[PDB]
């Protein structure tokens, strides 16, 4: 007969490796540009967390930038909030910025985050 | 009072086939 | 502070970066195998495989988007993998458990050896 | 004669910080 084999933490553990590779920027094809700050990131877990991003590169004729200026409103601490979920599956909030991780995660696109900061905001 | 809550629903979109 | 992790995260992305590649999006090099290609990301290549790391690593080598492996090397040991490293799920027979531990051994995915290794005793 | 293994021990290399 056939045979199959499912690792559990396989996705976590590439996961795992996709952020250290952002954290030594191997591989990095984009810069985000959030006003003052810069944002070093593969374009591929970008699109795959993200409905703006995704968007943005399915686009022929912005598939192949490498760098992307969001919107000026959208301040870098929650940007970054956000980036650190995409690469690590953790959201960390506070009450003093989960208004901006929510903005920031409408603004991205991202409903799911948008939710669970929805859901949060009931519970305070 | 802080927390740290593990939550298995969906987390972002789903690119489509 | 409070923090919220989310546990189907790491293989919602995995799905999606799967979704990607068979639409054929983003892909960024050729893996050729014998008369075989095989598109993919490189970042995924390098986050399952200790040779696509070194390779991708190299200087010489970085901004290349053709890789031509070994001509020993099996097309179907290597779509198993590739398939195993895009779905966390390795599709094995025992007609083909020693080409996919080979290609294994060569790819340098000590881990998905060292599984094989089990069963055979098993 | 045939089975499906759920494992859930480490699958990849780990890429050093
Ligand atoms: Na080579």
């Amino acid at each position: 007969p056939d045979s199959q084999i499912q690792f559990t933490r396989h996705a976590s553990d590439v996961l795992l490796n996709l952020n250290r590779l952002r954290s030594r920027d191997i591989l990095t094809d984009v810069v985000i540009v959030v006003s003052r700050e810069q944002f070093r990131a593969h374009k591929t877990v970008l699109m795959a967390c993200s409905g703006l991003f995704y968007s943005i590169f399915t686009d022929q004729l912005k598939r192949n930038l490498s760098v992307i200026n969001l919107d000026p409103e959208i301040n870098p601490e929650g940007f970054n909030i956000l980036l650190d979920f995409m690469y690590t599956s953790r959201l960390n909030l506070r009450e003093g910025n989960i208004m901006a991780v929510m903005a920031t995660a409408m603004y991205l696109q991202m409903e799911h985050v948008v939710d669970t900061c929805r859901k949060f905001i009931k519970a305070s | 009072p802080g927390g740290f809550l593990c939550w298995d629903g969906r987390s972002i979109h789903e690119i489509p086939r």
